[PDB]
């Protein structure tokens, strides 16, 4: 128990953690397309594939 | 009986898979330096007909 | 390199020494401060007026400009010593002696 | 008060034989300190000491030290049949050698 | 949004709250004086938040739960053991001072944080502006050492320098004999061992000094015994004053804020008490220290931040 | 003061450093310093008190003796080439003139005596602005015109620095004074490689700021001035003494710790050049900043203090407002070192 | 060789989420474990080294080495497990942290394939060791044993640093093999012979040369138990095998340079051993019978002859075993009566039989019995030595019969003689000690079955 | 110093157009893998500093941490290789356009060097 | 044993001859690194050192109200 109810949520802020997990999963998907745009272009001026 | 006697003692595989992890990464690592495998003077030996590497 | 060069530096110099050596009041000090704001004025304005660069007779107002707020800084701060201690003495200063 | 602290006075030695006759002197726990004994001895004793020891025995010849004997036979053997001097003074043939064609 | 900066430049002002009916207030009163109940009529009849005067365990009941911690891992000290033995040589007596010092500060900080919160007014039953009287009285019986006197005066004054007066100053006045008379009555067993210049010291230091350094800054309303229980008179007493002598009148938006971020964050109310200064009556070893701050860990919601203690019933932890 | 005042004068400041940094004129460079310090006198005065004053008048007092030599060297170069742009400085005499002013203004030794003081005299959050954003300009400008720059009075004074913060920290209580100290021994090590190689010189900078950045940090959570005062923390944040004693240990330079990175780049680099005894000496030298680093350790995290009574009540509140990023700092401050090649995008 | 690096890497978490007491079960079964693994380094050529990857490589002198590491670092737990019953679990697990922190680094500064990155691991031992003596120790003097440590360390190896990257600089690079096959000789100059001491001074600091050798006795007697077995084990063999690999490079300068370093470890010899005989405290007798013991593998390594080097590897192996036991013996003691003076607790063996039985072995071993590693050891330096002084044998006889000496009046005094009639509190020997010293003394038994695995490269 | 002015260079770029000629850092980089250790680190910090549960207090917040550092190591690892390149590439031009400077010495035998030998005893 | 837990010693001689490369080619690439650093910083004809002169597009080439400039 507490006196006062700690104004941290007794349950998850979904506010912030939808933010939180929003720009998480944003950042990967970026980072996993500018990973295959790279490995392209540098196959393309390379004359690999 | 199996949930709480794995959440006991799920910590005793770390090791042993810690230790598998590295024989893996030492046979990644291993596979690096193969720019003179078979080509030694001393130990150059013709292959086989029905192999393609002398050591892995 | 002329004469008056020799007299403007010279000048500066002075000042420079006057402010490095205290003596009592921190007046004098800013006093000097601001010769050598005098003495930079003076000097640039000379090498700007002499060499025909027109651009540049601007920047001695902007030295002015910097030189009073420098000034009114100074004041402020010697404001609110002398209300701390009653006079404007720098031997008070010394409370972060230890 | 004559005194600096509020402090705690120094404890005394708890001797782990007095609730565990049988102690082990691992754990305060009974059930934990036989099992830590066990543990111990069969892992080092059991499995590092003795099977260690064993594989440390049988170890391959990597050292080549069979192999540096059988070669010395064999060349002692060729060197004495054809009326050899058994060993060589110059590890490398001096032909090979290019000396500094005078030092004067 | 918690208060603080951002708060502030964008609307929140705390003068457009102030009602004039705030008067934060502050009973004063000897030992065994109708001081409670007359502050309890008066916060009931004003309208204003009581706060019942500041024991032992009070910051115990405004953190986690308001129940009370063991005397042990809070206080370490006992108002018993000061009426059994005033000269005990453990240092319960300035122990105790001390403990007492910190919980009035605390208190009052809650109160000023209230009044500048919500506007509400407050009544408080003593203050730290008031509480040199017990130390007075245990320095002139001989309870206490002249260091002891020395470290209250550092701390308070490093301390108390920081916060506004109370608007009023209301002290019930009941004579000597019959405060003894009441303890005699009461039936505590160990009050009644108090002795007559113990409450002498109060008075006189209360006389002498809180009232003369209250009225340059405060409305000071002394009463009697038989005036007290007629609180009405009290009450219409003060919607009659002119809060005009105080530093109150002189402050703007800019030391309201100043004060506000001071009277939240209690660590930084509570940080000036714990000095190092080494006093064998209040210093601890670093043995029992460490033994009591890891029983303290130990308590069913201490552990943690106060929303992520799984064994008093938070839930949701690992999406927090 | 007021928040508003607050954030301007803060941005004030940020901006007069950003003018240094992007002008290409020396009169807009000047008007950078003299802006960063105009708005800079009064954070130090934010809570006001007679010390806060002595720090401001004295702070001031030194930095527009520096800004009087810098405009004269400025003003003689003019006169030797009509050049107004910041390059490698025609005329030797203005570059000594400017190369002491600059020191000045980063507290280089023998002009070190300012900085304990001002320090001490400030708060947490001041003395924190104070040793890290303000050496950025003065070290940038030397940067730019690190050609020129004479060896032999740069690694004097760099040496002396060195020396100087080293003993001067030995003696001192007062966490804000060793602060300061180990300030200028730090600003010693920068300003030795400047004439060689200024990528390390930036990255020094960027490994002392973030090492001073947490060490205020967690100065400013466990409110503590003092050794005494922080010999308290073990009773009440056991964690954030010991993220303080691996703080102390990467500031001392040992490996693996962050640390340590910047001594050993700069030490290979001068090697490069002959250059042998110089950083034979800075490194016997930090051993003494190493040895006040571990009397703070032993006094606030491997040993326990006595504590007082008052503490139980402490022991039930939490800190209020957690400053952002204390987190970070403390990682790069510590965890760094097996990413050291990473220092190739800093040319 | 991460096979070796990853499991000591995984005992950090599985320590910190094992459960408050299972965490010394866990940490001794897993690092029995990993120890039984690196046991397989062993099998090594003949001619070469085993060179894993670019950065890993490992020969004959540094497999014994990880060996003793990996089989130390169980009997530490062991040995800690009994002064710590009263601490939080979370500084139990600090401290189990620090251990295994200690192992990982020692594990790849014997590795370590290039000169920079076996210093960077050679100088990061020093926080964790600093952190248990100066954290875990008992008296007031372990702050004052940790700066000596630290400092004396630090003043040496810092123109060890400046040197390396001089080096560096100068060839090209700082790799071993490289190092090894494109060596030349160094000339008889200032400069040379300044380089010469920024390499040498750091490894003589850690042996530590009998001069230099104050911050020892300090350090050992000040620690906690698995804090001096780590320091006497393995953490003073770190400059025998820094010198053992950066000497290639230092020849020809060496014959006219290690004149006065071979006269200080000889002559220290001598002085340290006669210390003993005049130690009224049982851990300082230790750590100086330590400091002559290094002494000689000094020499050994100055002089550089394939027995030097044999020699030297074989004493390392045979003191770290020898000196961790002992202090293992004495720790007994210490919790037995809280007092290190040697004469306080006498006639030990008429109580405690088998523990008697222990120290007459570990004494018998301390002396160089035969056949005996230690003697192996001893034996083969005093060969070359011979060889390169037939005065030698004057002062290295001195030293055996002093050390016969100080060994056996340690055996007696501890242990024959009355009981003192006042102590009262001495109860029967754990399980646990008489498991930690069988698993000192069977090593060393079983490898003087087999000694070429502990004889080095030169065999 | 050395590589502050160069011809060609966009000023405040971080990345030129000349660097995607280059083989992008694979995801599973152990440096990459180090930079995702340090957030974690950093997230187990924050919830020890703030008083809450290390391990598990917030795992949107730690995997934001994470991903953070993985997001910035990814692009520091790509401008660490470009200069590096750029680095070998100049030497290698300079190395080539002065042959004077770079010549390419006689190759001797260990047979025909004399060596002085240095004997140990 | 030999077969469960090692290989034969070709694969040891083959990763040394490759790993002895890869060092030789680095240590001599350090050294050539640093002689072309010093001949660069010396004469100031490579890419690198290049130290910023003023531009000539800020000149203004225009009748200057005076013939003679
Ligand atoms: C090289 C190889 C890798 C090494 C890298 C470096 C080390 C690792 C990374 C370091 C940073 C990570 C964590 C830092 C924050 C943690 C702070 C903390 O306190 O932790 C408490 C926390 C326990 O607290 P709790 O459970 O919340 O409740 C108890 C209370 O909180 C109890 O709270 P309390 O208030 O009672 O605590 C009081 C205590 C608290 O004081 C501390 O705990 C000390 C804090 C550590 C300082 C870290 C600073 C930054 C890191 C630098 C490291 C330097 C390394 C270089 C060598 C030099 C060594 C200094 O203070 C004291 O009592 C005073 C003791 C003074 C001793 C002085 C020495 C301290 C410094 C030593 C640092 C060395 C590294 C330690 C790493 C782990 C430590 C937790 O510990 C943990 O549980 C975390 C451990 C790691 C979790 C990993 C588990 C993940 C999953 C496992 C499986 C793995 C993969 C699975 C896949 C496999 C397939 C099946
Ligand atoms: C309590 C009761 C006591 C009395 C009763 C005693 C009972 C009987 C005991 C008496 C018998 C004496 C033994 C007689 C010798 C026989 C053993 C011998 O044959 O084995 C040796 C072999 O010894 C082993 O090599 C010992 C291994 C060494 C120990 C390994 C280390 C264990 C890990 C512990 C950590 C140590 C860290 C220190 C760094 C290493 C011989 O070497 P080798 O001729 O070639 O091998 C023969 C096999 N070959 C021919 C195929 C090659
Ligand atoms: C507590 C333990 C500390 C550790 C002890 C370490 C000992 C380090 C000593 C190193 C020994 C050799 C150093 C000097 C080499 C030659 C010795 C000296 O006598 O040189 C003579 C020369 O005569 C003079 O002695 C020259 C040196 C004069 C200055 C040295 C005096 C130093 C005083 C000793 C201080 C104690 C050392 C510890 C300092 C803290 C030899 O004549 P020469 O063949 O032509 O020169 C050979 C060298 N060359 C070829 C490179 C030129
Ligand atoms: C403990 C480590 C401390 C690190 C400090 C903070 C870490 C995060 C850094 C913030 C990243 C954003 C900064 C810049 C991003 C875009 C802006 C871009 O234009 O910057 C260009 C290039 O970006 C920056 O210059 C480089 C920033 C890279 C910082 C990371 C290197 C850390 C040093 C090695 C330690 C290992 C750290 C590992 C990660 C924690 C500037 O080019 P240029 O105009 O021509 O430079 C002028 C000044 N020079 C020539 C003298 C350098
Ligand atoms: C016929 C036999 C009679 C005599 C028996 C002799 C006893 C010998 C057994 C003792 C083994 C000593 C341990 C040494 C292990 C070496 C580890 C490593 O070097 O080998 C790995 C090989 O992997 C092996 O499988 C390792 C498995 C050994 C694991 C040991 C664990 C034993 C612990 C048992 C404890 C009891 C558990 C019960 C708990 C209560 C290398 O991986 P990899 O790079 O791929 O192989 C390269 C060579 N290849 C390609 C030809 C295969
Ligand atoms: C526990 C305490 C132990 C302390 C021991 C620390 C001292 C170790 C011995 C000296 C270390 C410093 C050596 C410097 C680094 C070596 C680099 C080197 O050798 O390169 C030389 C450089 O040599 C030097 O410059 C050496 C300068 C020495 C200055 C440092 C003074 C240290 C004290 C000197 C006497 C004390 C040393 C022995 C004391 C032993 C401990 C008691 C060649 O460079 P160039 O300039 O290019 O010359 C050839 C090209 N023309
Ligand atoms: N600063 C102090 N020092 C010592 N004792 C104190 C202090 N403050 C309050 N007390 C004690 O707390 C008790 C309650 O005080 P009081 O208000 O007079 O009683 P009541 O609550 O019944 O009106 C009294 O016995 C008083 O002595």
């Amino acid at each position: 128990k507490f006196y006062i109810r700690e104004p941290p949520h007794g349950s998850p802020d979904w506010l912030k953690v939808g933010l939180t997990l929003g720009t998480s999963v944003f950042l990967w998907i970026y980072l996993i397309k500018q990973h295959k745009e790279d490995v392209l272009e540098y196959k393309r001026r390379n004359g690999l594939e | 009986n199996v949930l709480q006697i794995v959440r006991d003692h799920w910590v005793h595989i770390l090791v042993p898979v810690g230790f598998v992890f590295g024989c893996y990464l030492d046979r990644r690592s291993d596979e690096k330096l193969t720019a003179f495998r078979n080509k030694s003077l001393l130990f150059k030996r013709e292959l086989r007909p029905n192999e393609e590497v002398t050591w892995k | 390199m002329p004469l008056v060069y020799m007299n403007i530096i010279m000048a500066f110099a002075i000042a420079l020494a006057g402010l490095l050596m205290y003596r009592s009041h921190l007046m004098s000090s800013l006093l000097c401060l601001e010769g050598m704001m005098l003495s930079l004025f003076i000097m640039s304005t000379l090498i700007i007026l002499n060499t025909h660069f027109t651009l540049a007779n601007m920047m001695p107002i902007i030295l002015l400009v910097f030189a009073a707020c420098e000034a009114a800084l100074g004041l402020s701060l010697l404001v609110m010593v002398s209300n701390t201690y009653g006079t404007d003495y720098v031997q008070n200063l010394n409370l972060l002696q230890c | 008060p004559t005194i600096r602290l509020q402090e705690d006075p120094d404890p005394e030695d708890e001797n782990l034989y007095e609730k565990n006759p049988d102690s082990h002197g691992y754990d305060k726990d009974p059930i934990v300190d036989l099992w830590n004994m066990r543990v111990v001895f069969f892992f080092g004793f059991s499995i590092v000491l003795v099977l260690g020891s064993t594989f440390v025995a049988y170890l391959p010849d990597y050292r080549m030290q069979e192999w540096a004997r059988r070669e010395a036979e064999r060349l002692v053997k060729y060197r004495e049949a054809n009326g050899l001097p058994l060993m060589e003074s110059n590890c490398f043939d001096p032909n090979k050698i290019q000396l500094p064609e005078d030092e004067d | 949004l918690q208060y603080g900066p951002l708060a502030f430049v964008l609307g929140e002002r705390t003068t457009r709250k102030l009602t004039e009916t705030s008067k934060v207030i502050t009973v004063d009163g000897n030992i065994c004086s109708g001081k409670g109940r007359l502050a309890r009529e008066i916060a009931e009849k004003l309208g204003l938040r009581h706060f019942p005067e500041a024991g032992i365990h009070y910051a115990d009941s405004t953190t986690g739960d308001g129940k009370p911690l063991d005397v042990q891992l809070s206080g370490n000290c006992s108002l018993e053991k000061f009426y059994d033995d005033p000269k005990s040589n453990d240092g319960n007596s300035y122990r105790l001072q001390s403990w007492l010092y910190a919980s009035r500060l605390l208190q009052y900080a809650d109160a000023l944080e209230h009044l500048l919160s919500t506007g509400q007014g407050v009544v408080l039953e003593r203050s730290i502006y008031s509480d040199f009287v017990f130390l007075e009285a245990m320095y002139r019986q001989g309870f206490i050492r002249k260091q002891c006197v020395e470290h209250y005066n550092e701390v308070k004054k490093v301390t108390a320098c920081e916060y506004l007066p109370p608007h009023v100053v209301v002290y019930v006045d009941v004579p000597v004999p019959e405060i003894q008379s009441r303890i005699q009555k009461k039936g505590n067993p160990h009050e009644m061992k108090i002795t007559a210049a113990y409450l002498q010291d109060i008075e006189n230091a209360y006389k002498k000094t809180f009232l003369p350094e209250m009225s340059e800054k405060c409305e000071v309303l002394q009463y009697s015994a038989r005036e007290a229980e007629d609180a009405e008179k009290v009450v219409e007493d003060i919607e009659y004053l002119k809060c005009d002598k105080g530093p109150w009148p002189d402050q703007d938006d800019r030391t309201f804020h100043r004060l506000r971020m001071l009277v939240q964050n209690k660590l930084e109310v509570l940080n000036y008490t714990t000095i190092p200064v080494y006093l064998p009556e209040i210093t601890i070893g670093a043995h029992q220290s460490d033994r009591v701050f890891q029983k303290f860990t130990e308590l069913p919601g201490r552990k943690y931040s106060p929303g992520y203690n799984e064994d008093v019933g938070d839930k949701w932890i690992w999406l927090k | 003061m007021n928040p508003i005042i607050y954030t301007t004068l803060i941005m004030t400041v940020m901006s007069g450093t950003m003018l240094v940094m992007i002008s290409s004129h020396w009169l807009l460079i000047w008007i950078g310093f003299e802006m960063n310090l105009l708005a800079m006198i009064p954070v130090l005065m934010k809570n006001f008190n007679p010390r806060a004053t002595e720090a401001a008048t004295k702070y001031f007092l030194t930095q527009a003796t520096a800004s009087m030599m810098l405009m004269m060297a400025i003003i003689i170069n003019l006169l030797y080439s009509g050049q107004w742009t910041i390059t490698k400085m025609f005329n030797p005499v203005a570059m000594t003139m400017m190369t002491m002013a600059l020191a000045m203004k980063l507290g280089l030794s023998p002009f070190h005596f300012w900085v304990p003081e001002v320090t001490q005299g400030i708060s947490l959050q001041a003395g924190l602005l104070l040793l890290t954003w303000q050496k950025l300009a003065p070290l940038s400008v030397l940067c730019q015109i690190s050609q020129s720059i004479n060896p032999n009075l740069m690694l004097t004074m760099a040496m002396l620095s060195i020396l100087i913060g080293g003993w001067g920290g030995l003696n001192q209580t007062q966490l804000r004074k060793i602060m300061a100290y180990s300030s200028i021994a730090h600003m010693g090590w920068m300003t030795a490689v400047l004439p060689y190689n200024t990528t390390m010189t930036i990255l020094n900078l960027l490994i002392y700021i973030t090492m001073t950045l947490a060490m205020f940090m967690l100065l400013i959570h466990s409110s503590a001035t003092t050794t005494l005062s922080l010999s308290h923390t073990w009773n009440k944040m056991p964690v954030i003494t010991s993220l303080m004693m691996v703080t102390l240990l990467s500031m001392g330079g040992l490996p693996p710790l962050s640390g340590f990175m910047p001594k050993w780049m700069i030490i290979q680099e001068m090697t490069k050049n002959e250059s042998i005894i110089m950083p034979t000496l800075m490194a016997m030298t930090a051993l003494l900043n190493l040895y006040f680093y571990m009397r703070l350790a032993y006094s606030s995290s491997l040993t326990m203090f006595p504590s007082t009574n008052n503490m139980k009540m402490k022991w039930q509140f939490e800190h209020t407002k957690q400053m952002k990023l204390l987190p970070t700092m403390i990682v790069l401050s510590t965890l760094v070192l097996p990413m050291t090649p990473a220092l190739s995008s800093l040319n | 060789m991460l096979k070796i690096i990853i499991p000591t890497t995984m005992l950090l978490p599985m320590t910190w989420m094992s459960k408050h007491n299972m965490i010394w079960i866990n940490a001794t079964v897993h690092s029995l474990l990993i120890s039984l693994i690196s046991l397989s380094l062993l099998n090594q050529l003949g001619e070469n080294s085993l060179n894993f990857s670019l950065t890993f490589f490992s020969d004959s002198l540094s497999a014994p080495l990880l060996v003793l590491t990996t089989w130390l670092l169980p009997l530490m737990l062991m040995a800690s497990q009994s002064h710590l019953s009263k601490e939080t679990t979370t500084r139990k697990k600090l401290y189990i942290t620090m251990l295994i922190l200690l192992q990982l680094f020692l594990i790849m500064t014997f590795t370590a394939t290039e000169l920079i990155l076996f210093y960077i691991l050679f100088e990061a031992t020093l926080v964790p060791t600093l952190i248990i003596i100066t954290r875990w120790g008992n008296q007031t003097e372990r702050l004052n044993a940790g700066l000596y440590f630290l400092f004396y360390t630090l003043a040496g190896s810092l123109p060890l640093l400046v040197a390396l990257v001089y080096i560096q600089n100068t060839t090209g690079s700082l790799n071993f093999l490289i190092i090894h096959y494109w060596s030349h000789p160094l000339s008889n100059s200032w400069s040379n012979i300044f380089m010469w001491l920024a390499c040498i001074m750091a490894f003589m600091v850690k042996m530590p040369l009998y001069g230099l050798h104050l911050w020892l006795p300090k350090a050992h007697v000040e620690a906690p138990i698995a804090g001096s077995m780590v320091l006497a084990a393995v953490l003073l063999k770190l400059g025998g095998y820094g010198m053992m690999r950066i000497t290639t490079i230092l020849n020809p300068l060496t014959n006219y340079m290690a004149y006065p370093f071979l006269m200080l470890s000889m002559w220290g010899m001598i002085m340290t051993s006669s210390i003993c005989l005049r130690q009224t405290d049982l851990k300082s007798l230790i750590a100086y019978s330590s400091v002559s013991h290094m002494a000689l593998v000094i020499v050994a390594i100055m002089i550089q002859t394939p027995w030097s080097f044999m020699g030297a590897t074989a004493l390392m192996i045979a003191h770290g075993l020898t000196s961790s036991m002992l202090f293992c013996l004495a720790n007994t003691n210490y919790e037995r009566v809280h007092s290190r003076t040697m004469i306080l607790a006498r006639g030990l063996q008429t109580l405690l039989p088998l523990m008697a039985t222990w120290w007459l072995v570990a004494s018998l071993t301390n002396l160089a019995l035969p056949p005996s590693i230690n003697l192996i050891g001893e034996l083969f330096i005093i060969t070359a030595s011979f060889s390169w002084s037939n005065i030698t044998i004057i002062l290295m006889g001195m030293n055996m019969m002093i050390t016969a000496l100080y060994s056996l009046y340690m055996l007696i005094t501890t242990q024959r003689g009355k009981y003192t009639h006042h102590i009262n509190n001495i109860k029967p020997s754990f399980t646990r000690e008489n498991a930690l010293m069988a698993l000192h003394i069977l090593p060393l038994l079983l490898l003087t079955l087999n000694p070429k695995m502990i004889l080095g490269p030169l065999y | 110093t050395m590589m502050s002015g160069r011809p060609g260079r966009v000023p405040l770029q971080f990345l030129p157009n000349e660097a995607r000629s280059l083989p992008p850092p694979k995801l599973t980089d152990p440096r990459l893998v180090y930079m995702g250790f340090l957030g974690y680190c950093s997230g187990l910090i924050d919830n020890a500093i703030r008083r809450r549960p290390v391990v598990s207090a917030g795992l949107h917040r730690q995997l934001l941490y994470v991903t953070s550092f993985v997001f910035f190591g990814y692009y520091l690892l790509k401008r660490q290789d470009y200069m590096y390149a750029l680095r070998d590439h100049d030497m290698f031009a300079y190395v080539k356009s002065h042959p004077e400077d770079f010549p390419e010495k006689d190759k001797k035998t260990y047979g025909e060097i004399l060596e002085e030998f240095h004997p140990v005893r | 044993i030999a077969r469960t837990f090692y290989d034969g010693p070709e694969k040891n001689y083959e990763k040394t001859m490759a790993i002895l490369q890869i060092e030789a080619e680095k240590a001599e690439l350090r050294l050539k690194e640093l002689e072309v650093r010093r001949l660069m910083r010396a004469r100031g004809d490579g890419p690198w050192y290049q130290y910023p002169t003023i531009d000539k597009a800020l000149i203004d080439h225009s009748p200057k109200t005076t013939p003679d400039n």
